[PDB]
């Protein structure tokens, strides 16, 4: 269990986004896309998330940019199924 | 009700406000122990079904 | 007392026991301040609205806690919903702007 | 990009008049008659109240008639009776209209107390009712002739104008008339008449009302709403769901108010058009009229006519308008309370066994709690077939679901919340351990923060259901992430009684016991000497510790030495964490200690370390409490062997003044106070006497004869303490108690002269009892009125948030110790502590800067200020905060459960205000009405003058009810005088210089005063200083920031001086006109900028003034908001707490910050 | 003089008018008597007020309609 | 009003018995995923017989 969040607190300062960043990464993990980025102790995804904000290995900046390289992911299978869409014209 | 041996002296905190820390001999007794008489109902009712 | 849902009120649909199974805790005027004087939004939104007045949510709701999916779609409270018909049902024209 | 056109998710929210095609447009069918359902078949009779045609189908998806049952054909209109199939919740939402006959006025705009059809038409109420009724002519559009516009007639009156005036003039009666009146109205030609006759003659009482009125005029013209729409052509009918005819038990029949009194409308309406077809004499068809009016009227609100009443009820049905505005003073179902799913409660017990971030929570009550969790997380291993096989599980309650339940359980949080919640400590989150039994375990060293006794009081729980909920009860309402209360620094987690009795038992030394000055290598075997029982727990003995100090930079010193302390001080050491210093535990340990550690440990090691510590204070308080065998006796109260020596003397004293008023060498007044004085001065020394005595009179003899030191006795361990007990009811337990006074507050000279440990007989007791009923009477009154306090406060502060990260301005208030009178009531560490510095300060010598600029004063900081003599620091605070619309967290401070500083979001007046509010059960002109008198702005009762203007003064005229003062500027003019009432001693000196709000005579002195005088900075100072003096002088802690958060509420408003853009004399929102003369002392007018004058509202004054319409028809009286709203067609934005909390969605504050900035943002903009 | 409550506005307004006398009935009456039969007499004086009731009383043996809808009878 | 002299009024207590349980809801929804594999595990056709 997580006693105190003041460590991840300590990795991004507004304390209210520590809430909202470490939510949308424990949502990242709860409805299964992803796994954890550190070993989970039984932890539930609540915890599990902030373990990886206290090991400064998540936060807004590094999932704003892996959900942007994900898109380009996407875009990169479905690029001769979109361009098949010709037919527009 | 009924008169018992009582200890004023701080035991581990578990008296800790107002609380009170009863040993097993009590229960055991059954002296504390309470009879309720509930009256229960049921109607038989008409509907127009 | 205890409970999770229960039966609903049906002129404004709040929890209410019919049952003897009870209904739900009152959360009032003052809890709200205290989750207000707290950073916690959410704990507040789904307070007074899918836990309790929201009549889509609350079932919307269920589903994903039980698929194993933590979220809400909030949508409307009953009671302000209502509101707006008591309002409307006089000479007044209450409407809800923009998008 | 095509904008849209069906359902988005809307922003703000719009009011106003409606008119008689827009309730058409709601009305999806004509209600034609009065009855509701067939009295056999139950099924709606078709056009009525009730009806499946207009409305909805009776059961889901099925047709009336029944011809379409399947749930295929949806969209179809039935050929037998029109209704198209689709679920029954329509019926809770389309809406209906009645065309009434004769045209009727609309009763909220008729009798709202600025009657709207009156100030409008500039035509009194009185009159128009008058006209209403039939009682009158009025004329409408006179043209020339010999008549006025809205001048009024009689019958033969209106006969014989008529026989002189046959067209050219036109005048009508009743509802037709008001309605031709309000439609005859040009609004633009009024505005174009009134400013030419504002701009021509000048008196104040002329162009005063005049510019009020074009103002009114314009603003309604603006809103877009036509006068016709405040009388009703149409009238909308409520969803019938929403007033429902449901059945019940026996047969019987449940329905709303409503449905009699729109029967009634409907009734009455029908009636009149068959009396008009029946071409029916004048006289009948006005009676019909009438009583249409009266009906639609008391449809719309009741009780501002004749207070109808419901069928075989005597009691007054309750009308649309008591639909809106509920009950309970003002209440509107978001504010009363509301009931919600996931939770329970019950009674509370201890649970020692507790961390402090968890609690006991009952087996059942987290099974059926979690119920859904614990399906849902049933059938994800494969336990559960389906979910009703999982519910058939749960409900069997096979072994299985025990260790599921404990799955769903570890990490997911629940909040725990008490009845009279305050402050936001009121509820906290903790984590659940399962444990058998019914009863709810609440761990010690939280049961402060509830101030929740034992004594059978009972917590509610609630489950944090989505994931958001979860992070933001364990980030913010977590019990381990508050340890300081939000009002002032010091930690809330102070342990409270058999801890501290502990603590202290154990640090403490007899004079004589058993190893006494042995020396011991280190705690451990300290210890082991005390549990073998070699070594007595209190013994002065020397031993070896081995101390930290972190002084290096960020890093832990070790330093080694022999240390003269006790057993149980060397025992005690193995708890207390790094870098503390001994001297912390060589002390007594009394309660302050005991949390000074506490807060030291904080300020030092961090939070973790004195989480643990905490928790260690807390488990090794009530084990060796335990131990101690502390109790309590009939002879642990000793009485003083002097006492009746005492009563016996201040005895002989009575009897010789009564001697004195026998023979008349005093009088009975002066007796009385003697007496009085006598018994008192007894009660001070009996009471002196057993202090003494049950403090020192410890005897015990070490190697020689004698010596003494302080009682080991327990009653005066538990006072001295701070455990529980106090000087003043030990006084009553042995000493006499006090003197009693009567109801009349007149005080009794015949004092309790025997106490609890003695017996009282029949008259004390029963002198006693009054004295009781008044103190349990006052405090039950004084928990409402703090009450009220707190939520006067919270609706003048709420929306006030942090918004902006810095303002950046110099501004701030000067922050000097209080030093009142003799020294030092309050010190200026604590005042300038934890806040920012306005600008960098000096040392006696200069340019070497201590404190640069703004930045955080912390301990070290302030600690450091005062190594240095500086007695003198400039500070920002929020009142002085540039920032419009909110307080920069710069401006603020660090004050929070956390001693960082102030986050980016959190909202602070909501908080403030609940400060203020949390210790005013323990308050006591002053006392608690003097705080509410302040917040007020009240004028005292005698009020003293300041001084108008510096300079010269001198008495002019006479005595006529006033002595004229005559003051006289050294450069500028002197026509300022001001008339005084001679009949007031004065103080100004006839021949003396006066400088402005100087003392012309005595008394206290209105803060508006203070404000426009002394100024700003000044006015808001003896606000804070005058109520920080009522709570001080009651022992209560509170920083001056929340005060002055809700000071910057109260001075929100201002009256402009100047022009050049708005109205002269308008109050208006200092942020708004601060933010326009700032946007045009550049580009705009060169500069046109305008003077204003910052105004004084008194809280519960400025909470009425609020953006957001919705919010005012919370807090304030419904009836009139709604309506004076919808007159100008006002736009509710949103923007604030309260009103997103009634509408149901994510707060503008906390978390939702981000939500609404990033929204905020988007709008008005690409 | 206006107290509201319309129960008062009307009693009050109607009580302005006085009694009839058991003369003043039959006047009224015979007033009556005189507009009816001056109206019953314009309509026998219209010669389309005729002829309909003629072209309807063809519709009556035609069995278009019923003795009923067109005349409650005579002056039998 | 019933009794208390409170906000407590007759329609305040009247409970829907029109609505449904989420409990049962929930199943409604989980059925339709019962007897949509075990559709698919008749033939094509059996399995559109039984569908139609
Ligand atoms: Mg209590
Ligand atoms: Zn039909
Ligand atoms: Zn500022």
């Amino acid at each position: 269990a997580r006693v105190t969040v003041q460590d991840a607190v300590e990795k991004i300062g507004n304390r209210f986004d520590l809430v909202l960043v470490a939510a949308r990464r424990a949502r990242q993990m709860q409805v299964g896309g992803k796994d954890p980025l550190v070993p989970e102790e039984n932890d539930k995804t609540t915890v599990i998330a902030l373990r990886e904000i206290e090991e400064g290995l998540i936060n807004n900046q590094i999932l704003d940019v892996r959900e942007r390289q994900e898109q380009q992911e996407q875009e990169a299978a479905e690029l001769q199924a979109v361009t098949a869409i010709a037919e527009g014209r | 009700g009924q008169n018992m041996r009582v200890a004023f002296m701080p035991w581990n905190g578990y008296n800790f406000e107002d609380s009170i820390l009863v040993s097993e001999r009590v229960v055991q007794e059954d002296r504390f122990t309470t009879i309720h008489i509930q009256e229960l109902a049921c109607v038989s009712r008409d509907t127009k079904l | 007392h205890a409970r999770s849902t229960g039966s609903y009120s049906l002129v404004t649909q709040q929890p209410l026991g019919g049952k003897a199974q009870f209904g739900g805790q009152r959360f009032g005027e003052m809890e709200v301040w205290a989750l207000e004087a707290y950073g916690a939004a959410y704990t507040l939104q789904e307070m007074l609205t899918v836990k309790s007045d929201d009549v889509n949510g609350r079932t919307k709701m269920y589903k994903n806690i039980v698929d194993g999916n933590h979220q809400m779609e909030p949508g409307m409270p009953e009671s302000f919903n209502v509101l707006l018909k008591e309002i409307r049902s006089l000479g007044i024209n209450i409407e809800l702007e923009d998008e | 990009l095509k904008a849209q056109t069906k359902t988005e998710e809307f922003d703000a929210i719009k009011i106003a008049l409606a008119s008689p095609d827009m309730i058409r447009s709601w009305s999806f069918g004509e209600v034609k008659k009065p009855e509701t359902i067939n009295y056999r078949t139950f099924k709606p009779e078709r056009d009525g109240l009730f009806c499946a045609r207009i409305f909805g189908p009776v059961k889901d998806y099925e047709c009336l008639c029944g011809k379409y049952k399947r749930l295929k054909h949806r969209g179809v209109i039935c050929e037998k009776c029109g209704v198209e199939v689709t679920q029954t919740k329509v019926r809770r939402e389309r809406m209906g209209h009645i065309e009434l006959a004769s045209p009727t006025a609309h009763i909220w705009f008729l009798k709202s107390l600025p009657s709207r059809i009156g100030l409008l038409l500039d035509m009194p109420l009185r009159d128009i009712e008058r006209v209403l009724y039939f009682e009158s002519y009025v004329v409408i559009e006179g043209g020339m002739t010999n008549l006025e516009r809205q001048q009024i007639l009689t019958e033969e009156q209106y006969l014989d104008a008529l026989e002189e005036f046959g067209d050219e003039f036109d005048a009508k009666m009743g509802a037709e008339a008001i309605q031709a009146l309000l439609k005859s109205m040009d609004l633009e030609q009024e505005c174009e008449q009134l400013r030419e006759e504002l701009n021509e003659t000048n008196s104040e009482t002329k162009r005063k009302k005049l510019t009020k009125r074009i103002k009114l005029l314009e603003a309604f013209v603006q809103s877009g709403n036509k006068p016709e729409w405040m009388i009703l052509t149409v009238l909308p009918v409520l969803p019938p769901d929403l007033r429902p005819l449901v059945p019940l038990d026996g047969g019987r029949f449940a329905t709303s108010d409503l449905n009699d009194l729109y029967r009634r409308v409907i009734n009455r309406n029908n009636r009149l058009k068959r009396l008009l077809d029946l071409a029916a004499p004048d006289i009948i068809v006005r009676n019909e009229k009438r009583m249409l009016q009266e009906a639609v009227d008391a449809l719309l609100d009741n009780g501002r006519r004749g207070r109808a009443i419901t069928g075989s009820n005597k009691r007054p049905l309750k009308s649309l308008a008591d639909m809106i505005k509920g009950k309970q003073g003002r209440f509107r179902q978001n504010l009363l309370g509301k009931r919600v799913d996931y939770s329970g409660r019950s009674v509370i017990t201890v649970g020692p066994y507790l961390r402090l971030h968890q609690c006991g929570l009952p087996k059942k009550m987290a099974l059926e709690l979690f119920k859904p969790f614990i399906y849902g997380k049933l059938e994800l291993r494969g336990l559960a077939t389906t979910i009703k096989a999982a519910k058939k599980m749960v409900e069997r309650e096979e072994a299985v679901v025990w260790d599921i339940l404990d799955e769903v359980i570890r990490e997911h949080p629940v909040l725990l919340n008490r009845a009279p919640t305050l402050h936001r400590l009121g509820i906290q989150a903790f984590e659940p351990v399962l444990i058998e039994g019914k009863a709810i375990q609440l761990h010690p060293l939280v049961c402060a923060a509830y101030n929740a006794d034992f004594d059978g009081d009972q917590m509610a729980v609630h489950v944090p259901l989505t994931l958001e909920a979860q992070l933001e009860a364990r980030a913010l309402m977590m019990s381990t992430n508050n340890i300081l209360s939000p009002a002032n620094g010091e930690p809330i987690i102070v342990p409270s009684q058999d801890v501290v009795l502990g603590l202290y038992y154990m640090t403490r030394d007899c004079v004589n016991a058993k190893g006494e000055g042995m020396v011991l290598t280190g705690p451990k075997e300290a210890e082991r000497l005390y549990r073998s029982g070699l070594a007595s727990l209190h013994a002065r003995v020397k031993v070896r510790i081995t101390e930290y100090e972190k002084d290096a930079n960020g890093e832990l010193v070790a330093k080694t030495s022999l240390k003269d302390t006790t057993v149980g001080r060397a025992i005690l050491w193995m708890i207390v964490p790094k870098g503390l210093p001994y001297s912390i535990v060589n002390q007594a340990l009394g309660k302050k200690a005991i949390s000074k550690m506490l807060n030291t440990c904080y300020r030092i090691l961090g939070l973790k370390p004195t989480v643990i510590f905490a928790d260690q204070i807390m488990y090794t308080g009530f084990a060796y409490a335990a131990r101690s065998g502390a109790s309590v006796g009939i002879d642990d109260m000793v009485i003083p062997e002097k006492k009746h020596e005492i009563i016996s003397e201040a005895e002989a004293e009575v009897a010789e003044i009564q001697e004195q008023f026998q023979s008349g060498l005093v009088t009975a007044g002066e007796r009385y106070n003697k007496v009085i004085d006598i018994w008192a001065a007894a009660n001070d020394r009996v009471s002196k006497a057993m202090m003494d005595n049950l403090q020192t009179e410890t005897v015990i003899n070490r190697d020689g004869q004698e010596e003494k030191q302080v009682s080991f006795n327990s009653i005066y361990m538990m006072a001295d303490s701070g455990a529980r007990g106090s000087a003043a009811q030990i006084r009553q337990l042995a000493g006499m108690r006090g003197l009693m006074a009567k109801p009349d507050g007149s005080i009794i000279e015949t004092p309790i002269t025997a106490n609890f440990r003695e017996g009282l007989n029949v008259l004390q007791y029963f002198i006693s009892t009054h004295g009781a009923r008044k103190g349990l009477a006052d405090t039950a009154l004084k928990t409402a009125n703090s009450g009220y306090l707190t939520r006067r406060l919270v609706d003048v502060a709420q929306d006030l948030v942090v918004t902006e990260d810095d303002c950046g301005t110099h501004e701030g208030i000067m922050m000097t110790p209080v030093i009142e009178g003799g020294d030092v009531k309050e010190p200026l560490r604590d005042r300038v502590l934890g806040r920012v510095t306005a600008e960098d300060v000096l040392k006696p010598g200069t340019a070497d800067i201590l404190v640069p600029r703004n930045t955080l004063l912390h301990e070290q900081w302030c600690d450091l200020l005062e190594e240095n003599s500086v007695d003198a620091v400039k500070v920002r605070s929020v009142v002085s905060c540039d920032t419009d619309f909110g307080v920069c967290a710069h401006c603020y401070g660090r004050d929070l459960a956390r001693g960082h500083i102030i986050n980016k979001g959190e909202a602070i007046g909501v908080i403030a205000a609940q400060s203020i509010g949390e210790p005013g059960t323990q308050l006591t002109t002053g006392g608690l009405p003097r705080v509410a008198d302040l917040f007020e702005a009240r004028r005292p009762k005698e009020p003293a003058i300041l001084a108008e203007i510096s300079g010269i003064v001198s008495f002019g005229k006479e005595t006529k009810g006033k002595r004229r003062l005559v003051i006289t500027p050294v450069d500028g003019s002197d026509p300022y005088e001001e008339m005084i009432p001679k009949w007031r001693q004065l103080n100004v000196f006839e021949g003396e210089r006066v400088e402005r709000g100087d003392v012309i005579s005595d008394g206290p002195e209105a803060p508006h005063d203070i404000l426009r005088l002394r100024g700003v900075h000044a006015v808001t100072r003896y606000i804070v200083n005058e109520v920080q003096d009522v709570y001080r002088l009651q022992g209560v802690k509170i920083n001056d920031k929340h005060i002055e958060v809700i000071v910057r509420q109260m001075l929100r408003k201002a009256t402009i001086v100047n022009a050049g853009s708005s109205d002269f004399l308008e109050g208006e929102q200092v942020e708004y006109s601060r933010v326009k003369i700032a946007n045009r002392e550049l580009e705009a007018n060169g500069k046109v900028g305008a003077t204003y004058s910052r105004d004084l509202l008194g809280i519960t004054k400025a909470s009425l003034a609020t953006e957001s319409f919705i919010s005012a028809a919370s807090f304030q009286e419904t009836t009139r908001v709604l309506t004076e709203a919808a007159v100008a067609g006002k736009r509710d934005e949103l923007r604030g707490l309260k009103e997103n909390v009634i509408v149901g969605r994510l707060i503008p504050a906390g978390t939702g910050y981000a939500y609404h900035q990033d929204r905020m943002r988007r709008r008005a903009a690409g | 003089g206006r107290t509201t409550d319309p129960v008062r506005m009307y009693m009050r307004e109607m009580g302005t008018v006085e009694l009839l006398t058991r003369e003043g009935e039959i006047d009224i009456a015979k007033r009556i008597e005189d507009g009816i039969n001056q109206v019953q007499c314009s309509v026998a004086e219209y010669p389309e007020a005729i002829t309909y009731l003629l072209e309807q009383y063809d519709r009556v043996e035609a069995e278009e309609a019923r003795l009923s809808d067109l005349i409650t009878g005579f002056v039998d | 009003p019933i009794g208390d002299d409170e906000d407590s009024h007759l329609g305040d207590f009247i409970e829907d018995t029109t609505l449904e349980l989420p409990l049962d809801s929930a199943t409604t929804e989980s059925l339709r995923a019962a007897t949509h594999d075990v559709l698919a595990g008749l033939t094509a056709r059996e399995a559109k017989v039984l569908r139609m």
